[PDB]
């Protein structure tokens, strides 16, 4: 009853980006591992550097197998992302709680009917505040983007007075198409 | 195959 593994709906790949000024952005970009069970997810997560312990300029990306963590990818080019910008913390370490929660929404297929629209999530650790975002395939699918948004905010425990925004990738490349 | 947050967390340290 707990000896058998619990398979996820999708196979996910964890990517890591090291901001080493030696080779194109799409270079320091590396795939760390893939997993398709709850057990294997934890075996990876419990054994990799916490986001709060990553140095400035690095990112972690959890994306569905077959979707590279880049705007240009076929599943991201017409899509966008729900973006949360966070303050840096000399203590607290809340960045880890937010990222893990995000990971749980992705692997647990928390977006029901619209989990297929989800492409992945990215956490950027930067000197001026960190960022967490959930990428989706079509920035046009209003119902899907919007549902994913509401569920996510709730899951992050964000209050009614806060609101978060969704920006198209084509826009981030060149405001929010949605807000929840 | 969906999974509740609480369910997923029960597997982190077993
Ligand atoms: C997510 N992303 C970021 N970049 C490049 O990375 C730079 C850094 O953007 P960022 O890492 O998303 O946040 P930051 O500004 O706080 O560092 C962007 O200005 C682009 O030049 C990207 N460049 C490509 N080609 N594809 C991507 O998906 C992509």
């Amino acid at each position: 009853e707990h000896y058998i593994k619990h398979p996820l709906q999708n196979r996910w790949a964890l990517w890591f980006f090291k901001n080493d000024k030696s080779k194109t952005w799409q270079a320091n970009l590396r795939l760390i591992s893939k997993f398709d069970t709850v057990e294997d997810f934890w075996a990876l997560y419990n054994h990799i550097q916490l986001s709060s312990n990553l140095m400035p300029g690095c990112d972690y990306s959890l994306f569905k197998d077959g979707i590279e963590p880049m705007w240009e990818d076929e599943k991201n080019k017409r899509g966008g992302r729900w973006l949360i910008t966070l303050n840096k913390q000399q203590r607290r370490s809340d960045l880890d709680r937010f990222w893990l929660e995000t990971l749980l929404c992705l692997i647990g297929e928390s977006f029901d009917d619209y989990s297929d629209d989800v492409c992945g999530a990215v956490v950027n650790v930067r000197a001026k505040g960190d960022k967490i975002a959930i990428w989706t395939t079509e920035c046009e699918n209003r119902d899907a983007v919007t549902h994913i948004g509401r569920v996510y905010k709730e899951r992050l425990g964000l209050p009614p007075k806060i609101v978060i925004g969704y920006q198209s990738h084509a826009d981030t490349a060149t405001k929010n198409r949605f807000v929840v | 195959k969906q999974y509740d947050r609480e369910f997923l967390l029960d597997f982190q340290f077993m």
